[PDB]
């Protein structure tokens, strides 16, 4: 199947309490493999997956210096964007960055991306063609003109459709024993009366990987939609994920409801009935 | 600008009294990132509690996993206490093994 | 490996 490598950056200013908090995390698919925390003691990029530990001393020196330089860049941008949006020095603000690349099962490049945010809202993003930018407002347009004149897109593209793909292929090979796995969800249903006349039917999906999954309820073929409680997909803590969906049904009519499970690790979508 | 965290309290494996397990508290969908999360046993804070590194979803909202190893007994009560700028008082979500 | 290129905003 397809795979992705993604890096996530968060810088949160804290005026009067020192330098901004900086946290960087790298992922291959849904598996974290590196991290950096400005408040941690090591002040180094640290391994978080077994297959990345074999990288040599130069790798960890290079990743530590480059991730520190990204934090210093966010430090300047936090004050610059503070002036763009006419905000005071007293408040805490956040810059978030995500970029990465996707490859196919044969390793071919599929797409690259980079998106930046300010205070949890879109700021600037690279377009699909990896040649132009889309600013979210007139303030971010100032950054766009600055990045256009500096030809930042051409530099970033050479990473996103080149260097990013090169490292993702190597990581997928080095961690083939754990990154090429697909665990199908274990499915079951539970029944919880809420009164003498109604009961909750909860449809469970446990121990699946990757996190992408679909749970839907259905009543006599007619889809249920807004009468369903759907919780966010959650990590089990061991590398797998969990999710459930519930619906309140009248007592005695449980046979009219069906749960439908969709996951790439399943040959055919499952249909459960109490 | 600010979004309140969604809190889920659950165990890694199906609960069974007497057997060691892992107690999870998953907070997601919140902004800003500053948050205080504690795991409670009979109302008292648990000391040895780890958490994942801060990351965010496509809508830029943050998510965190707090976890510790525990042995669930039918007498002990477990919960997750979350404080956030969007909350007027810390939210306590009890652990229900049916959820 | 992540990208080692930056331009301030």
């Amino acid at each position: 199947g397809s795979h992705s490598m993604r890096y996530f950056f968060t810088s949160v200013s804290r005026p009067g309490r020192g330098e901004p908090r900086f946290i960087a995390v790298g992922y291959v698919d849904d598996t974290q493999f590196v991290r950096f925390d400005s408040d941690a003691a090591s002040q180094r990029m640290e391994p978080r997956a077994p297959w990345i530990e074999q990288e040599g001393p130069e790798y960890w020196d290079q990743e530590t210096r480059n991730v520190k330089a990204q934090s210093q860049t966010d430090r300047v941008d936090l004050g610059t964007l503070r002036g763009y949006y006419n905000q005071s020095e007293a408040g805490s603000h956040t810059i978030q960055i995500m970029y990465g690349c996707d490859v196919g099962s044969d390793g071919r490049f599929l797409r690259g991306y980079r998106q930046d945010a300010y205070d949890g809202k879109d700021y600037i993003a690279l377009n699909e063609d990896l040649r132009s930018w889309t600013a979210a407002d007139m303030a971010a347009q100032i950054t766009k003109r600055k990045w256009e004149a500096a030809h930042e897109a051409e530099q970033l593209r050479a990473y996103l459709d080149g260097t990013c793909v090169e490292w993702l292929r190597r990581y997928l090979e080095n961690g083939k024993e754990t990154l090429q796995r697909t665990d199908p969800p274990k499915t079951h249903m539970t029944h919880h009366p809420i009164s003498d006349h109604e009961a909750t039917l909860r449809c469970w999906a446990l121990g699946f990987y990757p996190a992408e999954i679909t749970l839907t309820w259905q009543r006599d073929g007619e889809d249920q939609t807004q009468d369903t409680e759907l919780v966010e997909t959650r990590p089990a803590g061991d590398g797998t994920f969990q999710k459930w969906a519930a619906v309140v049904v009248p007592s005695g009519e449980e046979q009219r409801y069906t749960c439908h499970v969709q996951h790439e690790g399943l040959p055919k979508p499952l249909t459960l009935r109490w | 600008i600010q979004r309140t965290p969604k809190i889920q309290v659950y165990s890694r494996h199906p609960a069974e009294n007497g057997k060691s397990n892992f107690l999870n508290c998953y907070v997601s969908g919140f902004h800003p990132s500053d948050i205080e999360v504690d795991l409670l046993k009979n109302g008292e804070r648990i000391e040895k509690v780890e958490h994942s590194d801060l990351s965010f979803s496509k809508d830029w909202s943050f998510y965190l996993l707090y976890y510790t190893e525990f042995t669930p007994t039918e007498k002990d009560e477990y919960a997750c206490r979350v404080n956030h700028v969007t909350l007027s008082q810390p939210k306590i979500v009890k652990w229900d093994r049916d959820m | 490996a992540h990208h080692g290129g930056w331009t301030t905003k």
